[PDB]
């Protein structure tokens, strides 16, 4: 679905940043909710 | 209250029909044919269908004029028109709006 | 043109200039403002079921009827059109006679009720004399069409339905009458010129509304359920609507019916309540402000383009307030409605009606001579 | 006797003021932007 | 002698509106599927057959509410003319026409308190 | 030049705007502020919808609005 | 146009062919003038045979078939096609699994609620929030896309 | 709006086989099949993944072997060839047979150039693999790709 | 026969429509048809929550041209969202047959394409909407998602696109009446609407 | 009879074939209904006539009340009492027609001898096109005991018909 040069596509819900609730007001690709396993073996 | 068996390429209502109307009879009941053209039905196979529908309706004497068996006399002929169909004496209409084949793909016969 | 600028004139007169008759000049010339308020009532028609389809669409956040046109410009056209391509049905004993006749007698006088209509000072078909009167008596032969399609259906559900179209079309005709009557009052008269011409005074402040705030409310909310809109119109009453029997362009005939007297009525009170074609400032204020005079021809064409655009731009807004009001209101059942109709409505006219006459006895300057 | 011609009164000028309330407030319903996810130029992500 | 102006026009609209129903239906007449060999007479009733015998039951409701039209129907058409011809008469017009207005009042009250206004 | 065919200028004039010119300028503003419009200035696009309507109607075959082929980039 | 008008109760039938979400059940109600006199429900029109499908089926694979009871909230039939050989079994749940059952069943509450409240704000009258109904539901259905894969239903969760 | 005249036809028995550029919104490139329809062809519209192995599907016998829900045996279905059996049940003045893809996406580049090599083969079939996307219904040959 | 489930030769049909007003005529009514598609609201099962997920404002269902019909006679699709059982399926044939002719139909989800999940030990699931309707699109998915539904109007409407004006008469109905007398006895009504009058409602 | 004259004779012998059609059709038709809807045809028939002789309120009064009010309300009562009677024709159906229709020939012959008999004293000064207010000027004048007396009628009339139309289930 990302690779049509005819679709803007759309994350849904559960892939919009921790704030969002429509992804039409999307800027630039943000992502899904926040940090992931690779962070808090860093973190701590 | 109407009683029939409408499925594909058979109707059975339980009466007659006068102008495009039908009216429930008790001691008759009608028959429809493929009435979408799904199949070609040159006259051989129509009259085997015929003659196969009258044996059906002879020999569904005595019960109860209940949908359950006006619907068993359609799915015979059902059955039936599907025989016909897969014996090669009837084709496919290939004029029709749909083409989706409700009683199986064209195939060869062994291999 | 040079005195002033008269089509119907410059028409006859031109057309003399071939070698025709004076009656045959004026009989050619009859069809065709009848041709142009048809091609209105047509463009209303489709302009209200985008609007209907449009800001239905806005107010539930969705997007309208796109990919049909540039916008959905051309959504109520295939609309009309798909409903010439399909068959007959004729429900199973229908009357095949009345039942092609009920659409055409609910919607034949709504069609013939724009003859009342202007767009500006002799801007219309006729003046009619006897003009909101008439349009309040061909509009009482809508539950007579609603009646036979209710009856050339051999299946109930739609009889109920028709029965009950009815029964709502005759409960809001008297308050449309007392509201109207109010307006009669104000203006000495039935015609729309002469009921405009009392409005077109001062411009703004000589509009009816102010002078009859809640006879405006009366003839608003009883129009609103003689075009079968709002509340007094998710599954149906009972299982059917009178028009479940309807298929192609009969069907069509009642879907632009509704749309055609919902333009009329939007029409109608841009005509009665307010100015039917006045600037809000009176237009020969700015024509001696401009110095030029008021009869040359460019003036006249300028008025009436503002004329014509203070009639659309006033009927546009009663169509959006409709279309609002669909969505706003809570959808009352049949007995809520006969209840406005005949135990709020009808009173409210009355002491509307009573007040009015009053206030003309009183303070006949302000309300009429 | 006129207690129940004021209460019919003011039933009716306090449904006019929920329908002028709730018309203000479906004026407020066209300003916001669409949900629509317009599917073939804008097919949603699926999970 | 045919004084009335305006009405050169009400025929020919008249005419004109009876007419593009009728080339509706014509137009739609031409260019149609003319098809079904089978039943397209069938009836609604919700998806099946007729159901629970083709009756309605006799209800007075519709009686009563065309009966209340009538009787305001004829008050407003009364009441039409004085509202026109109201500019050329004094007071004694006005109070001849509140005693019109005061007995169908008095009409719509016992419409009311009986109960011939009810649901439909 | 004679002030009836002035005034038949201007009224050709009238219906080429009328039909033409402000219809591709109101499709120019609506393929425009749509989403930036208010509720007011939605009521205002469906009014220049409602009045230029049979100048949008001839010109609805003609306009292709249609989103742009994406980048991929 | 054979419709006749008796004095004797009506009978209105409300057939399967519902034009709203109310499912496949006749209501064949009588109502007199206005008062509903008698009222036979007939049932059956989605009549699949889930209990005869059952005894055919194992438990891993009747799992896809248990959303199709209550299709609003699926997960709840899943709910208890789990449970039932879970207790016979003895099988003991993980505490983080329980936890996660508890908030997929009340986000299945939730939507369950909200699908009723559409339809029933819908007949009552309201049938302006028919359409904000569906945004709050598509929510829960964009949740449930990225736990258990598919929406409101067919969960193998 | 865009009235297309029978040039589509033409470009069609020119090379054989064209990749169509439909909008993604519905039928706006059916009036092209209907012309083509009307100039005497038969098409056979038909979705394009549902085929596997082109080379067997259209010009060869392929098993089917339908779904036995657990009930029936693995019972191979032997279609015949969809290409040559829609070819030989035709009248024989036709102007051919044409293969109308309608997702001419998610199809490899080696069934297009198979694709336009039959239609160079056998002498009247043609194929219109619409592999979609453009703003307007435009038209290339399948010869690049 | 060498061909078990036979095609057959047409009898060379062909309208060649060499006027180009005629076809851009053709065009107009085609769009026509196209851009309108009005459905019938009609349900049945899980499907059409699905189908009704089209209806709401995050999928738009108007954006194509298509408001859903309470009646079938203003019905110009239909699409099948559910399954249809031996029970339901002679009001799905009635309520199909109520409509104009030029409609459409659309099997969605598994249980009307073939009765999925229903097509092995179910005994009264009717195995697919093909053995009562003619089926124009075909819709997998158990639930298909409304992006898939508004896809299978999208093949649809390419469908719809492609019918000419002079093949009406595909839309006939081509009637075989064959008429036999039969001797079984008529039963009652066994379901005539008394639930709460029947007299054993009252007392055992 | 150049354009509008003969534009007047035409519309007079159209609207008078409609009535004589359509009254007719409200007698001699088998279809209660259809004399029900024929009524309506009558008065829209009417109430073109009326506009023909310079009466244009009482047109609208004939559209308002009898096509928007009686019919209307005829056209319910009909559906009220919509049944599928047989009608036996009785044996002496003779008595009744042939006697009826040799009394309404008799009296069409004799109002036609007199209408074609009497010297009527025909006026040459044109009608007044305003007709709505010399008759709001009548009804508070000559002919303001009718206009009284006409509410207390429609008072008792709607009396008495919700009287003998009701239910008194008590
Ligand atoms: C729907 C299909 C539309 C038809 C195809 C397109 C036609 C476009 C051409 C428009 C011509 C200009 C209309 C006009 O100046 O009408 C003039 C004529 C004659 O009117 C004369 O106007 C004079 C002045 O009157 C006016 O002024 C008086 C006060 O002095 C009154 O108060 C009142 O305002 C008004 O009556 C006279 O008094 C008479 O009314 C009358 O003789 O009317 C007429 O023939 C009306 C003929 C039909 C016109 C229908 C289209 C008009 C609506 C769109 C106009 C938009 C154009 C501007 C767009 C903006 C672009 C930037
Ligand atoms: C086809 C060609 C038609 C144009 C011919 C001009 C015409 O015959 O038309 C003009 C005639 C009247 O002609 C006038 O006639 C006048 C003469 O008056 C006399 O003649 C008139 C009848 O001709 C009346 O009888 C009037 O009472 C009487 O006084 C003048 O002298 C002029 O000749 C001339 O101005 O009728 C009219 O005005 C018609 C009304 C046009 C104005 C409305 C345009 C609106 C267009 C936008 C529609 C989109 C919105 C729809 C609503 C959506 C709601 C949400
Ligand atoms: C389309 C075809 C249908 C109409 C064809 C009529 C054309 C002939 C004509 O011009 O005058 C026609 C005449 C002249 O009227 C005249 O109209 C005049 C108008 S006025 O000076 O000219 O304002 C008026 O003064 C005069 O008294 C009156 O005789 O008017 C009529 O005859 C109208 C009769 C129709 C009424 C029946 C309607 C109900 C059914
Ligand atoms: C004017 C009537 C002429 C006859 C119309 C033929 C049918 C046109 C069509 O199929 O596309 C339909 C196009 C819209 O898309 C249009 O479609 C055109 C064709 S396209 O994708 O190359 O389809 C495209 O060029 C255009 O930009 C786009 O607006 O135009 C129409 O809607 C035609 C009907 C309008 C008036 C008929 C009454
Ligand atoms: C001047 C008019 C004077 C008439 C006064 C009559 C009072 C006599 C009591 C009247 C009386 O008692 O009987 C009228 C009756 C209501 O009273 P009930 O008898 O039902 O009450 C039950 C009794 O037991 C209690 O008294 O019928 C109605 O429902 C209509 C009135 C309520 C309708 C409420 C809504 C109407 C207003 C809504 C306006 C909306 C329009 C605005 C939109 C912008
Ligand atoms: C003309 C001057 C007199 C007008 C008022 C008449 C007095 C009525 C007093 C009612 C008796 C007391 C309560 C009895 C108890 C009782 O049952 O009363 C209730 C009565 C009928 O209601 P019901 O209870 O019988 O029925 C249930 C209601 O929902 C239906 O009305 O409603 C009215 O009061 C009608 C008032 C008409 C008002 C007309 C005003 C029109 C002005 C224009
Ligand atoms: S296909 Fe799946 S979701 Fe659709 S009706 Fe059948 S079981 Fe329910």
């Amino acid at each position: 679905v990302t690779q049509d040069p005819m679709v803007t596509p759309i994350r849904e819900f559960a892939y919009l940043p921790a704030g969002v609730m429509s992804g039409h007001d999307l800027p630039a690709g943000a992502q899904r909710a926040g940090e992931r396993p690779e962070a808090i073996a860093n973190t701590a | 209250m109407l009683l029939k068996s409408t499925t594909r390429h058979v109707h059975i209502y339980a009466g007659h029909v006068v102008d495009g109307e039908v009216h429930p009879d008790t001691e008759t009941l009608t028959l429809n044919v493929d009435p979408d053209n799904e199949l070609e039905w040159n006259e051989a196979a129509l009259a085997k269908v015929e003659a196969k529908f009258r044996e059906l309706v002879a020999n569904a004497a005595g019960e109860d004029l209940t949908e359950y068996n006006l619907r068993r006399i359609g799915s015979d002929l059902e059955h039936f028109i599907r025989s016909l169909l897969m014996q090669g004496e009837i084709g496919y209409n290939l004029n029709s709006r749909v083409r989706n084949y409700s009683l199986g793909i064209p195939r060869v016969n062994h291999s | 043109m040079e005195s002033g600028i008269d089509l119907q004139g410059q028409f006859i007169s031109a057309l003399q200039s071939l070698g025709l008759s004076h009656d045959l000049a004026k009989l050619l010339w009859l069809p065709l403002p009848m041709l142009m308020m048809l091609i209105v009532a047509t463009v209303g028609v489709l302009v209200a079921v985008w609007l209907e389809r449009k800001i239905s669409a806005a107010v539930q956040q969705r997007i309208g009827p796109e990919y049909i046109g540039p916008l959905g410009i051309l959504a109520p056209l295939a609309d009309g059109l798909k409903l010439i391509f399909k068959e007959d049905v004729l429900p199973a004993n229908s009357d095949r006679w009345l039942f092609t006749l009920g659409p055409a007698v609910v919607v034949i006088p709504v069609f013939l009720s724009y003859i009342i209509v202007p767009f500006g000072q002799n801007l219309l078909i006729s003046n009619l004399a006897m003009g909101v009167f008439l349009w309040i008596a061909l509009s009482s032969i809508a539950p007579i069409g609603l009646l036979m399609a209710g009856y050339a259906s051999n299946n109930k559900y739609s009889l109920l339905g028709g029965l009950r179209a009815a029964a709502q079309s005759i409960s809001y005709e008297i308050p449309l009458a007392l509201a109207v009557l109010a307006v009669a009052m104000m203006s000495n008269g039935l015609g729309t010129v002469e009921i405009v011409e009392q409005q077109s005074q001062y411009g703004i402040l000589s509009w009816n509304v102010w002078r009859q705030p809640i006879g405006f409310l009366v003839f608003w909310i009883a129009a609103l359920a003689e075009c079968e809109r709002l509340p007094f119109d998710a599954e149906e009453e009972l299982v059917a609507g009178y028009q479940t029997e309807y298929a192609g362009m009969k069907f069509a005939l009642f879907y632009l019916g509704a749309y055609v007297n919902l333009v009329l009525s939007a029409l109608l009170v841009s005509v009665l309540y307010f100015g039917g074609w006045s600037f809000p400032i009176p237009l020969e204020t700015i024509a001696n402000l401009l110095g030029v005079s008021e009869t040359n021809p460019f003036l006249q064409i300028a008025f009436a383009v503002l004329g014509i655009t203070m009639t659309l731009i006033k009927a546009y807004f009663f169509v959006f307030l409709a279309i609002l009001l669909r969505w706003t209101v809570p959808r009352v059942r049949i007995d809520q409605l006969l209840d406005l109709g005949w135990k709020f409505l009808l009173p409210v006219g009355l002491v509307n009606l009573l007040l009015t006459a009053g206030l003309k006895l009183a303070f006949p300057v302000a309300f009429g001579g | 006797f006129l207690n129940q011609i004021t209460n019919y009164a003011k039933e009716a000028v306090q449904s006019a003021k929920y329908i002028g309330q709730g018309l203000s407030v479906t004026f407020d319903h066209m300003r916001r932007r669409p949900i629509t996810v317009q599917y073939p130029y804008e097919k949603l992500i699926p999970s | 002698v045919f004084v009335l102006s305006g009405y050169e026009y009400f025929l020919g609209f008249l005419i004109i509106c009876s007419l593009v129903p009728v080339l509706a239906l014509a137009a739609s007449a031409l260019l149609r599927p003319k098809s079904g060999r089978m039943i397209r007479l069938t009836t609604y009733e919700s998806g099946m057959e007729p159901i629970g015998g083709a009756w309605i039951q006799f209800n007075v409701r519709y009686y009563m509410f065309a009966l209340v039209f009538v009787i305001f129907d004829v008050e407003t058409v009364f009441l039409y003319p004085w509202a026109v011809a109201f500019h050329q008469l004094g007071l004694l017009a006005f109070i001849e026409a509140l005693i019109f207005i005061a007995i169908l009042v008095v009409a719509l009250v016992y419409a009311w308190r009986k109960r011939a206004l009810e649901w439909s | 030049v004679s002030t009836e065919l002035l005034v038949l200028g201007v009224y050709g004039a009238l219906a080429g705007l009328y039909l033409l010119v402000v219809p591709a300028i109101v499709y120019a503003y609506l393929n425009a502020r749509w989403y930036v419009a208010s509720s007011f200035e939605r009521a205002f696009m469906y009014f220049l919808v409602t009045f230029f309507f049979p100048g949008l109607l001839l010109l609805a075959p003609f306009i292709n609005f249609r989103p742009q082929p994406r980048s991929l980039n | 146009p054979k419709i006749e008008t008796r004095t004797e109760p009506m009978v209105i039938n409300m057939g399967p062919h519902h034009p709203s979400m109310h499912g496949v059940l006749r209501l064949m109600v009588t109502l007199d003038g206005e008062d509903v006199i008698d009222c036979e429900p007939v049932i059956g029109y989605l009549h699949r045979g889930m209990e005869k499908i059952a005894e055919n089926r194992t438990n891993i694979m009747f799992i896809p078939y248990v959303s199709r009871w209550d299709y609003a909230a699926g997960m709840f039939n899943e709910a208890v096609t789990v449970n039932a050989p879970e207790k016979l079994a003895g099988i003991p749940v993980p505490k983080r699994a329980s936890y996660i059952r508890v908030i997929m069943l009340e986000l299945n509450r939730i939507a369950n609620h909200l699908l009723w409240l559409g339809p029933f704000l819908a007949d009552v009258g309201a049938q302006t929030p028919f359409f904000y109904i569906f945004r709050e539901r598509e929510y829960i259905y964009d949740l449930f896309e990225a736990a258990t894969g598919m929406r409101f239903i067919n969960n193998n969760y | 709006g865009l009235l297309a005249g029978y040039q589509f036809v033409k470009d069609l028995e020119s090379a054989g086989a064209l990749a169509l550029f439909v909008p993604p919104e519905g039928g706006f490139e059916g009036r092209y099949q209907r012309r083509l329809r009307s100039k005497g062809y038969t098409t056979l519209p038909m979705s394009a993944p549902g085929l596997g192995d082109l080379a067997a599907y259209l010009t060869q016998e392929h098993g089917i072997r339908p779904a036995h829900t657990g009930k029936e045996d693995i019972r191979v279905y032997f279609q015949p060839p969809l290409v040559t059996y829609h070819l030989e049940n035709l009248p024989p003045n036709a102007k051919g047979l044409v293969l109308w893809l309608i997702d001419g996406k998610r199809l490899s580049k080696q069934e297009f150039a198979y694709l336009a090599q039959l239609t160079q083969t056998l002498p009247k079939f043609k194929v219109v693999v619409e592999v979609g996307g453009d703003r307007v219904v435009r038209w290339e040959p399948l010869a690049d790709w | 026969p060498a061909i078990l489930n036979p095609i057959a030769r047409p009898e060379v049909p062909q309208e060649l429509a060499e006027n180009i007003i005629l076809t851009s005529l053709n065009d107009v009514y085609d769009w026509a048809r196209l851009s309108s598609l009005w459905p019938l609201m009609y349900g049945t099962a899980c499907c059409f929550i699905e189908f009704a997920a089209m209806i709401g404002s995050r999928f738009d269902f108007d954006r194509f041209g298509l408001v859903p019909r309470n009646s079938p006679r203003q019905a110009d699709l239909i699409i099948t969202s559910g399954t249809i059982t031996m029970k339901m399926a002679p009001a799905l044939v009635r309520l199909y047959e109520q409509m104009p002719s030029p409609k459409y139909v659309i099997a969605m989800g598994a249980c009307t394409i073939t009765g999925g999940m229903f097509s092995s030990d179910s005994y009264s699931a009717v195995r697919g909407v093909d053995k009562l309707i003619p089926v124009d699109v075909y819709l997998p998915g158990c639930p298909p998602r409304p992006e898939a539904i508004m896809d299978a109007i999208v093949k649809l409407r390419k469908k719809i696109a492609n019918e000419h004006i002079n093949e009406r008469g595909n839309l006939a109905q081509t009637h075989r009446l064959f008429t036999a007398k039969h001797k079984m006895k008529p039963v009652p009504p066994i379901l005539t609407g008394q639930y709460l009058n029947a007299p054993s409602r009252q007392a055992p | 009879m150049d354009l509008a004259t003969l534009t007047q004779t035409i519309t007079f012998f159209a609207l008078a074939a409609a009535v004589i059609i359509a009254a007719l059709g409200v007698v001699l038709l088998d279809n209660v209904v259809y004399s029900a809807f024929l009524l309506g045809g009558v008065f829209l028939s009417i109430a073109g006539l009326y506009i023909l002789m310079n009466a244009d309120f009482v047109s609208a009064a004939q559209i308002l009340i009898y096509v928007g009010a009686v019919n209307v309300l005829i056209l319910f009562a009909i559906m009220l009492v919509n049944k599928r009677e047989t009608y036996t024709p009785v044996p002496g159906r003779w008595l009744r027609q042939g006697g009826a229709a040799v009394v309404s020939l008799g009296v069409f012959a004799l109002l036609t001898k007199m209408i074609l008999q009497t010297p009527w004293q025909l006026s040459s000064v044109p009608p007044t096109p305003d007709s709505i207010t010399t008759i709001g000027q009548h009804f508070f004048s000559d002919f303001l005991l009718p206009f009284e007396l006409a509410s207390v009628l429609l008072l008792m009339a709607l009396i008495g018909a919700v009287v003998l139309a009701r239910r008194e289930l008590v």
